[PDB]
């Protein structure tokens, strides 16, 4: 049975390199040209390049070409793989991977059958940034004896997560945290909203409190109507 | 070169999953599977040849430059993410989660303008909320001044409700604070089955 | 009529009973004399399938040179498998001679005579052989030496030029010398020698050749990305002596855009301990003869990769160094393949 072990998953800092490695194991090792291929949520899957332990022939993506290295051990049947230059855009997940079909003579490389567990690599900086938080007013219209909406914008944070609460939990029901979002500046940002009745806009009181541990961070925020 | 549709796929167990991948070259396309917390698993090569261990269920066609991958009669060991290949070229994949039906529910819209408060800083956020809709399939379009926009807003959706089985959906326009200044009309428009015709809630720069 | 088969070739040559040159020595043993009056028949009204990347004539010849090599070039230490052995490690006689691979009885070899067949795909002029013509055996990486050229234009091969973990290989119609050289009286040190006019020409014409391929992008050289020192540089084996030599300079893209109009002059090196091609491991030999080692080879062909990756660019680049061994048998035996009658 073909086997493919990689080791355990680090945290890494921009500017850092990276080393992981991939051992394999139940086939004739020298036969089989050896794929690294990386995975991060909401983007396409990204080859990286493939090696051949034979001769350590390698073939880098363009995109990659002078920040990766892929090496092997013959002895030990590892594999091994170095990206320089991290960024925050290096973080996912990182897989070794053989084709299917491989002999003695032949081998097509791209029908990935077998994978390593996978390794995943975190690239992050240490600094923590608290959110600003707005409010999102229940406007001046909306029926009168209907329901409203209100809410609070948290923006611009790093990194995750922030944790929103109604007044210190008092308030569940209509609730909606939603999950964050990149932004373009690399900073996160979400809303969370309640649905109250519009009746109750001038009577009951309505604080978001947000909560930010990475940066040690508790902010109330008070939600009203607009005076206008 | 490999365009993979569509996004994601909510359906219920039982149901059959439809996932097409358009390539511009021929030749040997692949199929992937990835599980939550799993490594990725080959499901289908050669454009309709199952890998060891797959199911008659999951089955491979093309059609001229288009290739599908259906899914019949779904189990919870299917739900996951999808990915067509291509040599070293993959889709951008097709998230396929568990979706618990109920009645069609249309979405109450709300927009919330700008904060004064935030509007000191020199940006602008405009927020355009979609509470408690099914099914999960909702299209959000902004308009400043009857204009269509794009590329500065980003979308953010809850997990299907465990008590109601409703989905609910944010959608933010960021724009920088002199270029908030420059228009009056801000509009954000909602199209939904529920819906018998496309809503649009708006509100006027400056006026209460 | 006949069908594609495979069976076991028997090889001719015409090996020296008297030479104590290895390859002499083998094909005393292993091949027979030759046909004074080979016969050829032209097949008329005739369209065969051809494919050089899935002809098992290859294997064959693979396993003979290995067996020859195994043979006549034993190190003084071979360490493999954990294991260290010891021999004696004379000095030997080595230069290849041509080898003919030839079938039996029941077996005839179709030879594809369309000046321009690429290796793979229908032929029209088709005729039938007993043997193949004289292929020496030459062991080398990057470079093709002393084959055979393509009749009118350059041929770009290639199992499938879209699949970038599959081998090109560069079939030349003009060949360019090579010529190495240790001088008599650093021992180890080398140079291989090259005519950058007629070199730079040819690689032009390769570029224009590989633009009809690539949709008229820029074409763009680079160094191997990496691995061991035998697909890094030109390796390959003159007079016994092991031979390293760096191919920078050989692929320049100023020149096939002033000033490399003269001589190529490759910095090489002659390697006593080295990675056996045979995928071995490493083998420890003896340093090298004294007087002037010279081997001057004709160019005949190019081993090549291409980059990939999900990119957008407007230019391909291409690598010197390709596949394996296996590869130099492809680029001789492309227009060969063995039918059984009836
Ligand atoms: C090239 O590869 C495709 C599939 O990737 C295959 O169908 C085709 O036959 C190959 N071409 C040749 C000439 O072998
Ligand atoms: C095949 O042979 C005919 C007959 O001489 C010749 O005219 C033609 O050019 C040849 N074709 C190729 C591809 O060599
Ligand atoms: C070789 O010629 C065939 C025509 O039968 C074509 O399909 C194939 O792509 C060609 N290969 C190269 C490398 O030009
Ligand atoms: C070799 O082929 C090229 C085209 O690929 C052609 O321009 C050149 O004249 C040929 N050289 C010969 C036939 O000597
Ligand atoms: C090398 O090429 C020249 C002309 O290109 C030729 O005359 C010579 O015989 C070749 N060397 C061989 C066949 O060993
Ligand atoms: C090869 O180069 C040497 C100089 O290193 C020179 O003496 C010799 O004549 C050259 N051989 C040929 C055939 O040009
Ligand atoms: C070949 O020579 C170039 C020129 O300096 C050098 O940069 C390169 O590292 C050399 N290659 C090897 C494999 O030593
Ligand atoms: C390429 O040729 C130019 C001009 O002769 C020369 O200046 C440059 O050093 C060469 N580069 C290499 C890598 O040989
Ligand atoms: C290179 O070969 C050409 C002929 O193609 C010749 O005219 C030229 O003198 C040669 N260069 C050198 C430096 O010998
Ligand atoms: C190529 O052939 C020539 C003459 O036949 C010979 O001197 C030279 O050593 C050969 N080259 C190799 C690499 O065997």
């Amino acid at each position: 049975q073909v086997r493919l072990s990689q080791s355990g998953g680090q945290m890494k800092k921009p500017g850092d390199s990276m080393r992981i490695s991939c051992r394999a194991s139940g086939y004739e090792f020298i036969n089989c040209p050896i794929n690294w291929i990386r995975l991060a949520p909401g983007k396409r899957p990204e080859w990286m390049g493939w090696m051949k332990p034979r001769g350590g022939a390698v073939s880098y993506a363009r995109q990659l070409q002078g920040r990766v290295t892929m090496t092997r051990d013959m002895y030990s049947e590892t594999a091994f793989l170095e990206l320089r230059s991290l960024t925050s855009d290096d973080t996912a997940v990182y897989f070794c991977t053989r084709g299917k079909y491989c002999t003695a003579r032949d081998y097509y490389n791209w029908d990935f059958e077998h994978w390593g567990q996978g390794t995943p690599v975190t690239v992050s900086s240490a600094s923590t940034k608290g959110p600003s938080v707005f409010p999102l007013a229940p406007s001046s219209k909306s029926t009168s004896g209907g329901t409203a909406a209100l809410g609070c914008l948290v923006k611009d944070y790093f990194p995750e997560p922030v944790t929103v609460s109604w007044n210190s939990g008092a308030l569940t029901s209509g609730v909606h945290t939603f999950p964050a979002v990149l932004q373009s500046s690399g900073l996160y940002s979400l809303s969370s909203v309640v649905t109250v009745p519009s009746s109750s806009l001038g009577t009951q009181t309505y604080i978001c409190n947000v909560n930010h541990k990475p940066s040690n961070t508790k902010v109330d925020k008070k939600v009203e109507p607009k005076s206008c | 070169v490999l365009t993979q549709s569509p996004g994601t796929l909510s359906l219920s167990p039982g149901e059959t999953a439809i996932i097409s991948c358009r390539t511009s070259q021929y030749g040997s396309l692949a199929w992937y599977q990835q599980r939550p917390g799993q490594a990725p698993r080959l499901v289908i090569y050669s454009g309709s040849t199952r890998a060891a261990g797959i199911p008659d269920r999951f089955s491979g066609s093309r059609w001229g430059p288009d290739y599908t991958l259906t899914i019949s009669n779904l189990e919870s060991g299917d739900f996951g993410v999808y990915y067509c290949q291509q040599y070293e070229f993959f889709g951008q994949g097709t998230k396929v989660q568990v979706d618990i039906k109920r009645t069609v529910a249309a979405p109450s819209v709300f927009i919330f303008p700008p904060s004064d408060e935030q509007l000191k800083s020199g940006t602008a956020s405009v927020v355009c909320l979609l509470n408690n809709f099914y099914p999960r399939e909702a299209k959000v379009q902004w308009k400043v001044d009857n204009a269509l926009q794009s590329g500065n807003s980003q979308e953010s959706v809850t997990e299907q409700d465990s008590k109601d089985s409703t989905y609910s959906l944010s959608s933010t326009l960021t724009l920088s604070k002199a270029d908030y200044e420059k228009h009056k009309v801000y509009a954000c428009e909602v199209t939904h089955q529920g819906l018998s015709s496309p809503v649009t809630k708006s509100f006027n720069r400056g006026e209460c | 009529v006949w069908k594609d088969a495979d069976t076991t070739l028997f090889c001719a040559s015409d090996a020296k009973a008297h030479e104590t040159e290895v390859h002499n020595v083998w094909a005393t043993h292993a091949c027979v004399p030759t046909d004074p009056n080979p016969q050829e028949i032209h097949l008329e009204n005739v369209t065969e399938n051809f494919n050089m990347w899935k002809n098992n004539m290859v294997e064959q010849m693979q396993e003979d040179v290995i067996s020859l090599w195994d043979q006549s070039l034993q190190p003084c230490v071979k360490l493999t498998g954990g294991s260290v052995i010891k021999q004696a490690c004379p000095k030997i006689s080595f230069d290849p001679i041509p080898i003919h691979y030839c079938t039996p009885a029941g077996y005839v070899i179709l030879k594809c005579n369309d000046k321009n067949f690429n290796g793979t795909g229908p032929c029209k002029n088709v005729s039938s052989v007993q043997c193949t013509h004289g292929i020496k055996p030459v062991v080398s990486t990057q470079l093709l030496l002393n084959g055979s050229l393509a009749e009118e234009e350059i041929i770009i091969r290639s199992e499938n030029l879209t699949n970038n973990a599959k081998t090109i290989i560069v079939h030349l119609n003009k060949s360019v010398e090579i010529n190495c050289t240790r001088p008599s009286n650093d021992i180890r040190k080398a140079y291989c020698e090259i005519n950058g006019t007629k070199w730079n020409k040819v690689l032009k014409q390769v570029t224009e050749k590989l633009k009809e391929h690539f949709n008229n992008k820029t074409i763009i050289f680079q160094p191997p990305s990496g691995g061991d020192l035998e697909i890094t540089m030109h390796h390959f084996n003159c007079r016994g002596e092991f031979f390293y030599c760096n191919t920078t300079q050989l692929f320049n893209n100023t020149c096939i855009g002033k000033g490399c109009n003269g001589t190529i002059t490759l910095p090489c090196k002659i390697k006593q301990i080295i990675n056996m091609w045979q995928g071995t491991g490493q083998a420890m030999y003896a340093p090298p003869i004294d007087g002037k080692i010279n081997c001057v080879s004709n160019i005949t062909g190019i081993l090549l990769t291409r980059d990939g990756g999900a990119n957008n660019t407007s230019n391909e680049t291409f690598r010197p160094g390709g596949g394996n061994i296996k590869d130099n048998w492809r680029s001789e035996l492309y227009k060969y393949k063995v039918v059984q009658i009836e």
